[PDB]
């Protein structure tokens, strides 16, 4: 299945920004969708993940207050793969927020690591400047 | 418990734990009144429902499995059918696509339980000193 | 790190079937008949997760239902007095409707008699004054035995053991396509057998919005399913109020004469409420938008089709529905519409024999919930400048894939192979 | 050295049995509608070293043939018109055929017409000119629906599973005996069930030398059925370009008259090589001398016996076979047969009714293989003197004893008890 | 391999080897398209195909083989049934006439054969402490 | 030997003994010539008993006792059900009046037997190593 994030967006720091995945090629319903960015100073770090299926939401304590994560619903294609979309939205942006932002697939329907992020999108580039 | 195919979007090893709901509520017995176009369904029907039943209970036997729901076999899990690992296929699919998955060497591997089961019997005839 | 194949009996598998279904009923010669009761609690089973395609025109429970229908009304017309004798030649004068006295065999063979009936006019064609019947040139004729009744009960439709029903749960579900909520039963519900013909009478209502099913919209050959969301009320009454002369014309036979009328030269017709009916032309004419307006009657010729046909209390009305298929759209004062009467009626005459419909003592009146249409497109013109609609009942079967859209007939694979490491113990 | 009883499941162990056989076919009322297509391969299995005794005229496949083609015939007659009121006496002119013209029930019960039809002279007896059908008195009849063929196409029958079928492969089988070479099937080939009287149409062919079958020879008493290696082509002609006038009779029935005759008076014939069948006769006198001449015609009274009847087209034609059987043997110039033909027919009017079989639009030419022959020997006279064969075809079952020689049903008897040294593990 | 009956010629032994592909081509399924003189044979003799191959198993099952195939029972061989050693059963006579030797004495065998069993269940009810 | 039926006043024990006679006489096969009304009630009381007999066979396959007759379970006898001791029981009640006095309790029973057995079997799958 193909993960395909919006492209690009340039924000001024104190400003709000909405980042979408749409989903193809699986079934949306199933897998959790983890949103996990990267920045040059910090490295990698894991924001949150959200299911399709419930709307169960974990989000990082440190991005708890400033982060929305939101689903729509399977639109079916076949019988065992939909498309879907997921939003996250990142508000009261700084300089150190600048970097790219990925949605994640789970793993496993079931098991000891359901949530793993291992089907990855493009990216999407989110610059924070004046 | 979920019912008949309630099971049939989970996980292979969610609904394998219940295959019992679905391989009992299999087989009905709807009595009758009809003492006419209904009863010739009604009884047409009727045979179809324990026809296919008694075919996969003859497939459970011929294969060293009369007491039904779940055996193991001597027949290895030849990788060309599938090559995915156990939590894969355990906790990624459900048995609709398994068994879509898996259609293509369905009989193959009807035939290699068949004929371990049949050298393992002509193993218990030799069994005796 | 060693696998072996396991057998799973009993797994969740199905693949699409069809099968020899069978009735079930409960509360009428086709349905009371019918056979096994229903269970007094149906099962209806969601199945979580579960997407299933569905494709209601390529269904074989309609085909089935359709042959169950046909077979059953051959099953029941077999019993009953045939009028092959009532071929007489007719002496006829005025009262549309007309009274004919002609000969009749008695029982005595040698003995005759005289006797007069009232004909409506369909029924009657001159010849060379000299008058026969319609039907008695082109085939046999027999009466419909006046005990059973012509009423639309209830029958559902069930899948034997080991095969089970798939029904989409889905509000929105178009006529085909992935369902995403789906669960399983035995059994249908309740459908009514309401012959009809343009709009559909005592369906089921779609819930949430109004629902326009095709099997290709931007083809004008298929027609067009119309479910309604909230159902209009229609009702029918026949005001004459007739008389039925049971005059023996045999050891046993009787034929069912139509006496003198009593009361108003009214012919039968049936109201809608102008505001509900306004209502629900709107909602209809937003969905047929959806994906693209004016509507106009359908004149082709067979009166029997042109008309919305049905039954009523054992008489089979014809109706004019130019009242309700006069509009343009470009987004009680009920509408009154005419319907003749017809005794003679040939759904199948070349397939099998003619029908009499016998009289019907007294005034008629039906009340109707008109929960769907059946629409058809003109031939293409200058393309995106106009569409007109006209309405259609072509054919008895688009009435089963409006009550049998929603299920699906799969038969249960319960054999998985699956692998473990898992081996039996070694001898 | 201890032995004790093992049970073994699916031994190869048969019984003789007889069971009720079902029908197949995929290409007609009579086997179009058959039941279940048949398999796209049939297996064919043959058992190496196995030696089985037949009975062709013990067989019981030959029976539930004859009675399924009879069951058959009664379902396809009794939807079709029955021809009771064309028992009017009828006022007959010549042209052997005959114009006869009769009274005639319309439509309308009290209206008549004069109508005129063509009937070949054995359809029609006079009393007191004034004529009547020959079957009137005997019993009713009843006319084959002009949409049925009575072309015989193949109809494989069928064991149930758990039942089989044995099949000699023995080329220089005999009727009954011990085969040899014998293989399993589920279904017989494609067995054509010509109706026919003397000579055998459309069978199968013996390979390697034609095949002489009797229950006994030396007994005149049974029949002699002959099998060809070679076949012989007979090509049968009605020249006669008849024309149908369909008139209606009442509402529905409709009567098949023949109309007037369009082109030459000839009568139906048939012509067979002369060369070939010298050369196929030569044979059969060397098969028959193998167990020992000369032929001659059988004379009878029944004309349906006595002649070479058999359906072409739709026509019943019967054929003097006096060209064929008039030799004596002690070791193009094709020869033609006259044939006559007949619309009513008695096969089972005692067991139910006759039909009528309706005048078929134009000339009829039909080709058909001579595969075998049906014989009779006549009362002994003076021993080894001299030894005369008329040919007769007086039942139909020999005809399915004719192509189900090689065939014979067997239950599968799967359990199978024996003495091995092994007991089961003690408690 | 040889298809069905294929050993029926065969030494007993050389067809026992080979059992189950008589004993699984003994069920069909030949699906249908009746919807008739025609129909009521092919219903009939659907019925009597899974009936005599539910009396077999039921004969199976009353003698402790609901299993199939091949089973060993607590019954010694009397001598009265046969006196043949050995060698000349399983390589001199095929199955045919071996059952044509022993049908004098089939029902017997059976009926040792389920009392053996019922007393080996009995001792089974008695086997705890 | 007392035949079918035969110990059906006897006590539970003295019956449960020969419960196999009752068992084996359970399935008929009564040929036939029906080659009609008549026709239809031969045809229709065939399918009812093997109907009831796989019924019965499923239930006991799906407990764990496929091989038929006598077989035990991992179910403890819940006193709700009755409070009778052994002796009485098996040698003071038939089999009738207890199947009235246990009709109650006996659906059950059979839902226990079902986990019990499914329970096992899940250990089966666990059980190697
Ligand atoms: C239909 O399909 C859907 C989608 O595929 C499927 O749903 C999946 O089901 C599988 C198994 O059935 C799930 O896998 C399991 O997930 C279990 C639930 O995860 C727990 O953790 C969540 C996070 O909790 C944190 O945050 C909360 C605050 O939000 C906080 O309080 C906590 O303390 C913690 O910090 C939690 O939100 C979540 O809660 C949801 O579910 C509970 C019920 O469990 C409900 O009460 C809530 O309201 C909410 O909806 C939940 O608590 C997890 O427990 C489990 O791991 C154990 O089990 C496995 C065996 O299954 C063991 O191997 C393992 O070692 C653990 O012991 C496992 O990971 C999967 O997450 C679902 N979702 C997917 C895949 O997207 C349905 O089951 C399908 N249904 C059918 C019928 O087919
Ligand atoms: C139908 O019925 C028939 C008749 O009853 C039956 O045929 C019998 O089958 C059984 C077993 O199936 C046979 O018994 C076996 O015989 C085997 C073959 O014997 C070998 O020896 C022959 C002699 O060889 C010498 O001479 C040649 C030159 O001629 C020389 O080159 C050699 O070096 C040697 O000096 C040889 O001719 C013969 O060859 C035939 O067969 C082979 C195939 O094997 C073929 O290639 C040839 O063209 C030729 O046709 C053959 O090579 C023998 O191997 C076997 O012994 C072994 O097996 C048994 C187990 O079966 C072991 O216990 C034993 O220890 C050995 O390892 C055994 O003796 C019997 O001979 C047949 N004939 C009879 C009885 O008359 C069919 O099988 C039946 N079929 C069905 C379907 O029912
Ligand atoms: C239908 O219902 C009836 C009624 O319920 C039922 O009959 C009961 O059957 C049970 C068991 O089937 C009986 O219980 C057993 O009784 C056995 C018989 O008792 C013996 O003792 C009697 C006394 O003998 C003394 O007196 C005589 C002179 O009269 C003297 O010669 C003796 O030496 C001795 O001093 C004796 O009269 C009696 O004789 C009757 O029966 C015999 C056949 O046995 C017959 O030949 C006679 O003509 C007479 O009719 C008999 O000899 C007893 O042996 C047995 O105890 C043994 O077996 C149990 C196992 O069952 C062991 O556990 C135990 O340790 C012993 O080894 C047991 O007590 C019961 O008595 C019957 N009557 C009732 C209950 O009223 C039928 O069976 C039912 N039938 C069916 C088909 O359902
Ligand atoms: C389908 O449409 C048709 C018409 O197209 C309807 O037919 C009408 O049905 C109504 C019944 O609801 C009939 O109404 C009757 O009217 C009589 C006369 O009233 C007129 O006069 C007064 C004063 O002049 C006006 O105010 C009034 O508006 C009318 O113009 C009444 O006398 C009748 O009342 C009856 O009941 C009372 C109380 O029980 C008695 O005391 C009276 O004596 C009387 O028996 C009645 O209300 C109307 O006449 C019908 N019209 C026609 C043309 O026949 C159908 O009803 C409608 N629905 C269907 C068929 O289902
Ligand atoms: C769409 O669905 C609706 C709902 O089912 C149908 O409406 C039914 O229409 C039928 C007419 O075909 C009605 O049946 C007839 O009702 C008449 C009026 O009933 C009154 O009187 C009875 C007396 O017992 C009361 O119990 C009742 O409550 C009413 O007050 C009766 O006169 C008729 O009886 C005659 O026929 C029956 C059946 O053959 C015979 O047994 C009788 O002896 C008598 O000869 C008959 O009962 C029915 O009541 C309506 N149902 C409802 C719920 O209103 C529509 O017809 C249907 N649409 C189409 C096109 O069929
Ligand atoms: C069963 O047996 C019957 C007779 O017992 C056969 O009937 C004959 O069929 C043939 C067809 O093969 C007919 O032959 C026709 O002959 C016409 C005249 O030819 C005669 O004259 C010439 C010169 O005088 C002689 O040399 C010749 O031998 C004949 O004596 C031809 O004119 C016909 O030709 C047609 O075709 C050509 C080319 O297409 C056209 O240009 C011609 O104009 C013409 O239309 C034709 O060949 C013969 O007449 C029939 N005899 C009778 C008595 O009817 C059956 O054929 C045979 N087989 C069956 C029934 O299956
Ligand atoms: C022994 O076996 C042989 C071989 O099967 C039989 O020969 C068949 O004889 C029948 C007549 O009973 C033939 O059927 C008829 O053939 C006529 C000629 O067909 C020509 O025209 C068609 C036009 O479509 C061509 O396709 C074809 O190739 C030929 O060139 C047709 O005119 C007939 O049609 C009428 O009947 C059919 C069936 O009822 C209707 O559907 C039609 O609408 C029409 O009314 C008919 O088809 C058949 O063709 C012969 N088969 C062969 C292979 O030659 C012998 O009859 C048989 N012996 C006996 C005693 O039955
Ligand atoms: C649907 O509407 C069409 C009109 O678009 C109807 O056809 C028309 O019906 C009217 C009846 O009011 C006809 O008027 C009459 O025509 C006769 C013809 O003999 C004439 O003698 C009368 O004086 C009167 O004018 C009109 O001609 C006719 N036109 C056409 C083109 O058909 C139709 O009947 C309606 N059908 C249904 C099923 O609603
Ligand atoms: C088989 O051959 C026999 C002869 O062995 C046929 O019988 C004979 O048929 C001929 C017809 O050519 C008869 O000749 C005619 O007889 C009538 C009698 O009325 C007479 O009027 C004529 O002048 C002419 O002579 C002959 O009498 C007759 N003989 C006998 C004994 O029957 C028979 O018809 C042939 N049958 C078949 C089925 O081939
Ligand atoms: C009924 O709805 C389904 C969607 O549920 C329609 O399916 C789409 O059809 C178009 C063709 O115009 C395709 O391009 C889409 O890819 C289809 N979608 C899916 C999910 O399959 C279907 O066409 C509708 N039927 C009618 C008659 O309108
Ligand atoms: C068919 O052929 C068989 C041989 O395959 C004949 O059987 C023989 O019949 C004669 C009687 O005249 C006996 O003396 C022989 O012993 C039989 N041989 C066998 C092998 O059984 C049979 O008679 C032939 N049938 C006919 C009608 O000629």
């Amino acid at each position: 299945g193909q993960l395909v994030q919006s492209g690009a967006e340039l924000k001024k720091p104190g400003a709000s920004v909405k980042i979408s995945c749409k989903t193809s090629g699986y079934r949306f319903n199933f897998y959790h969708i983890n949103w996990i960015r990267q920045t040059a100073g910090r490295g990698p770090e894991w924001m949150g993940w959200i299911s399709p299926y419930s709307g169960d939401k974990n989000l990082a304590p440190a991005f708890q207050d400033r982060v929305i994560m939101t689903t729509d619903t399977e639109v079916p294609v076949t019988s065992f793969t939909s498309t879907g979309a997921a939003y996250m939205e990142i508000r009261n942006l700084k300089f150190d927020d600048t970097g790219t932002y990925f949605c994640a697939k789970g793993l496993l329907r079931d098991g000891s690591s359901t949530w793993l992020p291992y089907l990855w999108g493009q990216g999407t580039l989110l610059t924070v400047s004046s | 418990f979920l019912g008949f195919l309630g099971a049939a979007g989970s996980t292979m090893g969610a609904a394998s734990m219940t295959l019992t709901v679905q391989a009992r509520n299999l087989l009905s017995g709807i009595v009758q009144q009809q003492s006419t176009v209904w009863g010739i369904k009604q009884l047409q029907a009727r045979v179809l429902a324990v026809e296919r039943y008694l075919r996969d209970q003859q497939l459970l036997g011929i294969w060293g499995c009369s007491g039904k729901l779940i055996c193991c076999t001597n027949v290895p899990w030849n990788s060309s059918w599938s090559n995915r690992n156990l939590s894969e296929i355990w906790d990624n699919m459900t048995w609709l696509q398994w068994d879509k998955e898996i259609s293509n060497y369905t009989q193959i591997i009807y035939g290699l339980l068949e004929e371990s089961q049949n050298q393992q019997e002509k193993n218990e005839q030799d069994l005796l000193a | 790190e060693n696998l072996w194949v396991t057998v799973y009996y009993g797994v969740p598998v199905w693949k699409d079937a069809e099968t020899t279904l069978f009735c079930a009923s409960d509360a009428n010669v086709w349905a009371t008949h019918a056979c096994v009761p229903t269970d007094p609690n149906p099962q209806e089973i969601h199945l979580e997760n579960v997407t299933e395609e569905f494709n209601m025109w390529k269904n074989n429970m309609v085909e089935q239902m359709h042959t169950d229908i046909i077979s059953l009304w051959d099953q029941s017309l077999k019993p009953c007095v045939k009028l092959t004798p009532l071929c007489v030649t007719l002496q006829c004068t005025n009262v549309e409707l007309k009274n004919c006295s002609f000969n009749m065999t008695t029982e005595l063979r040698d003995k005759k008699q005289k006797v007069y009936s009232l004909f409506y006019r369909l029924d009657v064609v001159q010849i060379n004054k000299e008058y026969r019947l319609i039907n008695c040139n082109t085939s046999a004729i027999t009466q419909a035995c006046p005990k059973v009744s012509f009423e639309p009960i209830p029958i559902h439709y069930c899948a034997p053991a080991g095969f089970a029903i798939l029904k989409c749960k889905d509000k929105k579900f178009n006529g085909t396509g992935p369902c995403p909520s789906v669960s399983t039963v035995q059994c249908t519900h309740g459908i009514k057998p309401v012959v009809s013909t343009q709009l559909l009478l005592n369906g089921s209502l779609a819930e949430e919005e109004v629902m326009i099913r095709s099997e290709n919209i931007t083809n004008n050959a298929k027609n067009i399913l119309v479910q309604f969301n909230t159902p209009v009320q229609i009702n029918c009454t026949r005001p004459n109020n007739n008389t039925r002369k049971s005059i023996r014309i045999g050891p046993g036979q009787a034929f069912y004469a139509t006496g003198d009328i009593i009361g108003d030269i009214r012919q039968a017709h049936c109201n809608v409420s102008k505001a509900t009916w306004n209502e629900t032309l709107g909602k209809v004419v937003k969905q047929l938008r959806k994906h693209f307006i004016r509507f106009a009657n359908s004149s082709g010729g067979d009166l029997e089709v042109t008309t919305h046909s049905f039954n009523c209390g054992g008489e089979f009305f014809y109706c004019n529905t130019s009242g309700l298929f006069n509009s343009t759209w470009i987004s009680n004062d009920s509408i009154t519409l005419p319907c003749r009467i017809k005794q003679i009626i040939n759904m199948w005459q070349r397939i099998g024999q003619a029908m009499y419909a016998p009289p019907i003592q007294g005034v008629i009146r039906c009340v109707s919930n008109i929960t769907g249409l059946i629409l058809t497109r003109d031939g293409g013109s200058t393309n995106s400048t106009t569409e007109t609609f006209r309405p259609g009942g072509g054919d008895m079967r688009d009435n089963w894939r409006s009550e049998l859209y929603k299920y699906k007939v799969v038969k249960i694979e319960p054999l998985g192979v699956a692998p473990t490491r898992c081996k039996r113990r070694v001898v």
